[PDB]
């Protein structure tokens, strides 16, 4: 797993929060 | 020869086993909701339920693997790669201090359900540990993100 895919992952968790 | 772009969504494939902590190939608001506390706290399974309504393509009740997809790429192009950045570095930096830690991703890991070395913790920080000062700053975190 690379270190950039993961962080991709970590943004979504915080955008389903948004709404 | 048009290609398609069917090889990204592999990956998205290998991370929905992760959301679905019961590998039925659903994921519902209450399994989701313990996502949400390790990320401050839980909506409403009332709430909870209007957000996959806009995203239910069938209407069932349920994101399907399909359905998952559609909404990550609509949700990223109305927003911008920057605003996906910050919120992700604001969850790893739990303690707020500039820059993350070898526990602060070990933490992580382990909350989401994968069991690592602490030893694979340390190679992680050494991909963005331009400097070598064995942690990882703002700055190397978004270069390493954007290198290409
Ligand atoms: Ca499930
Ligand atoms: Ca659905
Ligand atoms: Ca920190
Ligand atoms: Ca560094």
């Amino acid at each position: 797993g690379g270190f950039r895919r993961i962080a991709r992952l970590v943004g979504v968790l915080r955008e389903w929060a948004y709404r | 020869a048009d290609q398609l772009t069917e090889e990204q969504i592999a990956e998205f494939k290998e991370a929905f086993s992760l959301f679905d902590k019961d590998g039925d190939g659903t994921i519902t608001t209450k399994e989701l909701g313990t996502v949400m506390r390790s990320l401050g706290q839980n909506p409403t399974e009332a709430e909870l339920q209007d957000m996959i309504n806009e995203v239910d393509a069938d209407g069932n009740g349920t994101i399907d693997f399909p359905e998952f997809l559609t909404m990550m790429a609509r949700k990223m192009k109305d927003t911008d790669s920057e605003e996906e950045i910050r919120e992700a570095f604001r969850v790893f930096d739990k303690d707020g201090n500039g820059y993350i830690s070898a526990a602060e991703l070990r933490h992580v890991m382990t909350n989401l359900g994968e069991k690592l070395t602490d030893e694979e913790v340390d190679e992680m920080i050494r991909e963005a540990d331009i400097d070598g000062d064995g942690q990882v700053n703002y700055e190397e975190f978004v270069q390493m993100m954007t290198a290409k």
